[PDB]
């Protein structure tokens, strides 16, 4: 995240730190037993790290949990980056507390301007890189669709929306990806993908969660 | 690019 906020430890209880090593990529909790994340990040190895603040000390609240399933989106492109959404289930429940707590999927999806809170441990430096030790937390407007698809002409689907700061220097980055932007207390976007981070015109493009909700209830259900 | 570690 970049021109965000050190969140506060567990205020985005939600939030999970997807690790195979080193944090890679972010996710929701949305149950107890599954997250939600983006399909790019998928790989063998994942640990869900749930209740992190400092992914790289040990603060208590954490549960590591590793992932029993990773179910990219079928549709997923990884060139258009269409249906970048993956649900991870863990091989065991988190425990839910208040500090690792599902995130409500949409019942709808939101509209332009609603603001929404963008978190990870993704790198907080548009030019360079600088991984942050705590989660870092970044509110930002959903863009209108006439916006996003003016940023990124040709590449904006009707599964992901822009969020974001048009000016520059407030966006999610490297590491945000698979994490929430929630809306109203719905988990509205996927970090998905952007032209760099916080760039100027170029804001931050997110999955759009409330297009899968029906396809996530329906693969939990199964799986 | 997608906002992965590293991204792609
Ligand atoms: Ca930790």
């Amino acid at each position: 995240i970049v021109g965000g906020y050190t969140c506060g430890a567990n205020t985005v209880p939600y939030q999970v730190s997807l690790n195979s090593g080193y944090h890679f990529c972010g996710g929701s909790l949305i149950n107890s037993q599954w997250v939600v994340s983006a399909a790019h990040c998928y790989k063998s190895g994942i640990q869900v790290r749930l209740g992190e603040d400092n992914i790289n000390v040990v603060e208590g609240n954490e549960q590591f949990i590793s992932a029993s399933k990773s179910i990219v989106h079928p549709s997923y492109n990884s060139n258009t980056l269409n249906n970048d959404i993956m649900l991870i289930k863990l091989k065991s429940a988190a425990s839910l507390n208040s500090r690792v707590a599902s995130i409500s999927l949409p019942t709808s999806c939101a509209s332009a301007g609603t603001q929404c809170l963008i978190s990870g441990w993704g790198n907080t430096k548009s030019s360079g890189t600088s991984y942050p030790d705590v989660l870092k937390c970044l509110k930002a407007p959903i863009l209108s669709d006439s916006s996003c698809k003016s940023a990124y002409p040709g590449q904006i689907t009707s599964n992901m929306f822009c969020a974001g700061y048009l000016e520059g220097g407030k966006d999610s980055c490297q590491g945000d990806s698979g994490g929430p932007v929630v809306c109203s207390g719905k988990l509205q976007g996927i970090v998905s993908w952007g032209s760099g981070c916080a760039q100027k015109n170029k804001p931050g493009v997110y999955t759009k969660v409330c297009n899968y909700v029906s396809w996530i209830k329906q693969t939990i259900a199964s799986n | 690019c997608t906002k992965s570690i590293p991204p792609c």
